[PDB]
């Protein structure tokens, strides 16, 4: 019950999306924070992350498409999806590491399902 | 009242152990920062003055609560310091100790209902201590003491690089 995600459901193609993901205590206690998708099986896709300081980073099958973002004062890490292709469909899972000294701590959420039409 | 010239001495102390500049986890819950510190010591006194004297510390586990983060860190070492006295009376001691500590400190932390990890470090710290020693027999004496050590750990390593206060009441039997 740390990462909780919120906001998926369906989607047509080409449309857009923005899932929501808010931590147990703060923001800025972790570095990065990201998203990952898994489909039923398959492994875990890293989809973008963003560091303490504010710097985002994204895999290539979703950069330019997907943006990474956050809001302090709401506590609240987001993933906003435009141009969705039938390749996006997936669970979305909220990811967050705690760095401790050279410890890499990592929290996983349950994942929000993310579906596409045609 | 200090001991004889060229006498050994063995000893123990148990003491009120508090870490401070204590940084580590963002631990949501209490930390338990006032432990029982332990240590044994042995030394040979040079004159009414000086002294030389070696122990082992436990400086007590820190526990880190939380439901978000939740961890521990302890610390424990060998020390040797010059003992500087004074003979304030000609039974009752004041002194300072001045040295080092070789330390091994020790972490963990785990987030609830998911993943972990343990890690230790060692490492060298400057110990300087001030306390009062008074003759109970020629045989016996007792010490108040509060050392202070510094840095006991690494913020790159273990994650944390704590200091450490002890008051302690110790007692030692003298060779003469």
């Amino acid at each position: 019950r740390q990462l909780v995600e919120s906001g998926g459901g369906l989607v047509h193609t080409g449309g857009s999306l923005k899932l929501s993901c808010v931590p147990n205590g703060s923001i800025f206690n972790f570095n990065p924070m990201g998203w990952y998708r898994q489909v039923s099986g398959q492994q875990r896709e890293l989809v973008a992350t963003l560091t303490r300081d504010g710097v985002e980073n994204y895999a290539s099958s979703v950069k330019g498409r997907f943006t990474i973002s956050r809001d302090s004062a709401k506590n609240t890490l987001y993933l906003q999806m435009t141009d969705v292709k039938p390749g996006d469909a997936a669970v979305y899972i909220c990811h967050a590491n705690y760095r401790i000294g050279r410890n890499d701590l990592p929290v996983w959420g349950k994942g929000t399902p993310v579906t596409v039409s045609a | 009242s200090a001991p004889k010239d060229n006498t050994w001495y063995t000893g123990a102390k148990l003491g009120w152990s508090q870490y401070h500049d204590t940084g580590f986890i963002p631990n949501n819950g209490p930390t338990h920062e006032n432990q029982l510190g332990a240590g044994a010591f042995g030394g040979y006194q040079v004159n009414p003055y000086v002294g030389f004297e070696m122990g082992y510390d436990w400086l007590g586990r820190m526990p880190y609560k939380g439901d978000n983060i939740n961890g521990a860190y302890k610390a424990q070492g060998v020390q040797l310091t010059a003992k500087l006295g004074y003979p304030i009376t000609d039974d009752l001691d004041i002194y300072t100790r001045l040295g080092g500590m070789v330390w091994r400190a020790d972490t963990k932390a785990n987030v609830p209902g998911g993943a972990s990890f343990k890690d230790h470090d060692t490492g060298v710290s400057p110990v300087f201590a001030g306390g009062v020693e008074y003759a109970i027999t020629p045989e016996i004496a007792t010490r108040l003491e509060y050392q202070w050590t510094n840095n006991i750990g690494d913020a790159h390593t273990i994650g944390t690089r704590p200091d450490n206060g002890m008051l302690s009441l110790g007692v030692s039997y003298r060779f003469a």
